[PDB]
């Protein structure tokens, strides 16, 4: 027989082929072969259900579809399935793999006695052998759960997005869990901007023992109360009183301390660790983890189970016994408990073979070697003996004041040996062996000034931790949430820290007001739990989908109504005194999907009195100083101005090289604005950076009906250039000429010839939409020779074919500022060229 | 011509060589072939 195994990745195909062999043919079904519709390719409800594909009213008929370019793979798979006798669906463990397997099954057909569903947590010889020995049936319940999730997300996205376009702004999007993540980020932003840092001082003391050893302490009580001076003068007075006073070590404390290793990684823990130690965010962490799994070195990277197989435990215990030895074993395995709702059938993220060191990963990029090293170190550490520390605490008294030292000294290191700390902590030092009731001699003392920390901005990993705490999303979702909140323009990530765009605040407030049930963390958690119940087969998918859809439709039909009826409030204006360059009027501050901008109220006046003039801002970037550590965020908050009308901080954007603009955090709910001739810095447009040949200023890439065209930032100079196939940029049309007779090849358009210092190039008529460009062939210029402007005619005189009979193309020699003709084979240059030498085309090797 | 008496040699200060030069050359091009012009 020949048995066909269908696997999503090609790398997974290669790795599994390593262990399957000649009897099995492995075919890589790249991604989702079958998916709900995407492109356009009571009639309103009909068009809505056709856009969705899903029809919620007609019992969720789904109309799945197979995307452009999948059909080749579908054909190949069908042919192989006709050839093969048993078809093996070896997708990954999770619901996404089950959905992919179901799609494959349903396309190929023959369901009942021809599909085996293979389940392995690692791509290794023993695991694959055990997986193929007794294959499972396709678990339709998990498929139904995945479909339920997909249907919910498409229902919410397509039904909400036109509402947000109408009320707030076109080019918004929405999503069930995405909106709740944005709500979390916006709530933390509001907590931060509300915060008003207090100020507190601290004093540090330097002492020597009678035995000449040296000790440094910190001062924490005055008059038996907490020592916390408010101002400089108070601190200086305290320092004086301290210096005058005489010090004695009235307290001597000692005690052993033990530290246990961390649990083996679940996916959220792996992302937090990779962020903290290696700096990888979420996307890089999960991409490298997926590569490491597909290569076969680590177990499946989507898990919330800390469990380990007996094989794993025995292997790692053997490794510890052989390398480290008995003191680090310890006597019995370190158990770790995952959540009761966790996929306890799954394993943790662990090495597939503990002896494979990270350096040995010849075929893994260095970042993946680092990630594997982190996984290996954690896995080894988790089973080792706890470290042992002995700790000393000292308190010293002088006058009205008491001052303290704490220190720990490290005496067995077992888990810390494999998994060291990144840096020494404040308590990772040696306090000298002062006696109980010892004496001390005194050295000069230092004050310090501090401002209370605001709540810390989310990192990608700390947001994933927050989601894991609340129960919003699941291990497979987290990377998609973290990506989509950024891609959709509600949140931005900078300094490895999360920042919330004003549009994210607007959309968050509107969605909370209208769709309070959808946005509430508890109902999101309960929905996720109900999908888990579906996967358990504790619940019926269609049922919960119907319940969701009924509630959602009630809330939508309420929300659609007019704002006086109680629907979604519009994107209300806030108004400021600035003169519109077109009509001088007062100007107001506005938010669009593009950003935050300055608008003139004539936008709301009918055509007769309409004004479309707009002014375009650049926000000030916060530049957090890594060297300031924990201070870096606090000082950023200190840097901000504060709104006159309220305690909320203010956010800053330039308007002129002479002028700078401050806007309140609760804009547009708060209408405070400030303008300062103490301006800072404004940024303009962006793209491929180019220099304008007519004025030396920066030039940037733009789109609109005549092209993806390149335009200069100097408002005094409308010099533009354009995009082409075999260069970065091309100057403007020294003589442009259309050709209806050259069709485009990637699109239905027609070609037009142009000229700049880049050379002479073809470009499609619908240029921003088509974007298609190529260099002309000499035979093409010969065919249209009559249309060519007088100067271009010589290029049609050029030799049309090289000596090999390869076809020829026209090129610019930047080293000699002249056109020449060259030939290509397989798209590569043949290394032949011909040049114009004053009426005599001449040819040779390049 | 210059009626020099002797010859002197020393290391080249960067400001001195920059003072010699009548311009900087920044691109590898040599001569155009369309028209024999630099
Ligand atoms: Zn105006
Ligand atoms: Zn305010
Ligand atoms: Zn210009």
């Amino acid at each position: 027989g020949k048995a066909l195994v269908i696997v999503e990745s090609p790398a997974k195909a290669k790795t599994i082929n390593k262990y399957l062999g000649s009897d099995y043919v492995v075919k890589s079904s790249v991604g989702h072969i079958r998916d709900l519709p995407t492109s356009g390719s009571k009639d309103e409800r009909g068009a809505l259900v056709n856009r969705m594909g899903v029809d919620p009213w007609h019992n969720w008929e789904a109309h799945y579809e197979v995307l452009p370019g999948k059909e080749k793979v579908v054909s190949e798979l069908k042919q192989l399935a006709e050839k093969a006798d048993h078809i093996y669906l070896a997708t990954d463990l999770d619901r996404e793999g089950e959905a992919i397997a179901w799609h494959l099954r349903e396309v190929i057909g023959g369901d009942d006695a021809r599909y085996s569903r293979v389940v392995f947590n690692e791509i290794t010889k023993n695991a694959i052998r055990q997986a193929f020995n007794k294959p499972g049936e396709l678990n339709i319940d998990r498929v139904n759960a995945q479909q339920a999730r997909r249907f919910m997300d498409r229902v919410v996205g397509y039904m909400v997005s036109p509402l947000l376009w109408k009320k707030i702004a076109r080019g918004l999007s929405a999503g069930r869990v995405q909106s709740v993540a944005v709500r979390l980020v916006v709530e933390r932003e509001r907590e931060i901007k509300a915060f008003v840092p207090e100020e507190f001082w601290e004093v540090d003391a330097s002492t020597t023992t009678p035995s000449g050893e040296a000790l440094a302490l910190q001062v924490t009580h005055q008059n038996d109360k907490p020592f916390r001076p408010v101002n400089k003068e108070q601190t200086q007075a305290a320092v004086s009183l301290l210096e005058k006073a005489r010090y004695s070590v009235l307290e001597r404390e000692d005690k052993p301390t033990t530290s246990k290793p961390g649990a083996p990684f679940i996916t959220s823990t792996l992302q937090q660790a990779a962020s903290t130690r290696l700096g990888f965010g979420v996307k890089k962490t999960m991409m490298m983890a997926q590569r490491l799994y597909e290569a076969g070195y680590i177990t499946y990277m989507r898990t919330d189970s800390t469990n380990l197989s007996q094989d794993a435990v025995n292997m790692v215990r053997g490794y510890i016994s052989d390398n480290f030895g008995k003191k680090y074993l310890p006597e019995s395995p370190n158990q770790y408990a995952s959540k009761e709702n966790s996929q306890e059938a799954h394993e943790a993220i662990r090495p597939s073979d503990v002896n494979v060191m990270a350096e040995s990963l010849k075929d893994m990029e260095a970042d993946a070697q680092k990630l594997y090293q982190l996984i290996w170190r954690q896995f080894v550490a988790c089973q080792m003996t706890p470290a042992k520390y002995d700790s000393t605490t000292l308190t010293v008294g002088a006058g009205d004041f008491r001052l303290k030292a704490r220190g720990r000294i490290l005496r067995f290191d077992g888990w810390t040996k494999v998994m060291p700390a990144l840096r020494k902590g404040d308590e990772d030092r040696i306090l000298p062996a002062v006696n109980k009731g010892d004496a001390l001699t005194l050295v000069e003392l230092t004050p310090a000034q501090h401002f209370t920390k605001p709540p810390a901005r989310f990192s990608e990993a700390s947001l994933v931790k927050e989601l894991e705490k609340r129960g919003i999303g699941r291990p497979s979702t987290y990377a998609s949430i973290i990506s989509t909140i950024q891609d959709r323009g509600y949140v931005r990530v900078e300094n490895r820290r999360f920042y919330a765009e004003k549009m994210g605040e607007i959309v968050t407030d509107r969605l909370e007001e209208n769709f309070r049930e959808l946005m509430n963390y508890d109902f999101t958690a309960q929905m996720e739990n109900s999908l888990d119940q579906v996967a358990n087969h504790e619940a019926e998918w269609k049922a919960v989908l119907d319940h969701f859809f009924s509630d959602f439709t009630q809330q939508l039909d309420k929300a659609e109504k007019d704002p006086e009826e109680g629907g979604m409030r519009p994107n209300q204006m806030v108004l400021t005194s600035i003169d519109c360059p077109t009509c001088g009027r007062k100007m107001g501050i506005r938010t669009a999907s593009t950003g935050v901008f300055l608008g003139c109220s004539g936008y709301a006046l009918p055509p007769k009195e309409r004004c479309k003039t707009t002014i375009n801002l650049v926000p000030e970037n916060e530049v957090l100083n890594v060297l300031e550590g924990e201070d870096a965020e606090t000082n950023a908050l200190r840097a901000k101005r504060r709104c006159p009308k309220c305690g909320t901080a203010m956010d800053s954007y330039l308007i002129d090289p002479k002028r700078k603009l401050h806007v309140c955090g609760n804009n547009p709910t708060c209408d405070g604005y400030e303008i300062e001739e103490g301006e800072f810095r404004i940024k303009g447009y962006d793209g491929p950076i180019v220099e304008c040949e007519k004025c030396g200023s920066e030039m940037h890439l733009k789109m609109g009906r005549f092209g993806k065209y390149m335009a200069c930032t100097n408002e005094e100079c409308k010099n533009t250039r354009k995009i082409l196939r075999n260069g970065e940029v091309a100057p403007p049309k020294e003589d442009p000429v259309p050709l209806p007779e050259l069709p485009c090849e990637k699109s239905d358009a027609y070609f037009v010839l142009r000229d700049g210092a880049a050379g002479v190039f073809l470009a499609a008529n619908t240029f921003p939409k088509s974007r298609e460009t190529r260099a002309p062939l000499v035979e093409e210029l010969y065919r249209f020779r009559d249309r060519l402007p007088e100067k271009l005619r010589y290029l049609a005189d050029a030799p049309q074919q090289d000596p090999e009979g390869n076809k020829t193309m026209v090129r610019f020699s930047r080293k000699t500022k002249q056109q020449y003709v060259s030939s290509e084979k397989d798209g590569k240059a043949t290394g032949w060229s011909a040049f114009y030498v004053d009426g005599k085309w001449v040819e040779g090797k390049k | 011509t210059e009626e020099f008496d002797a010859i002197k040699i020393a290391l080249a200060s960067p400001d001195m060589i920059r003072s010699w030069s009548f311009g900087e050359v920044k691109k590898p091009e040599t001569i155009n072939y369309r028209t024999f012009k630099p």
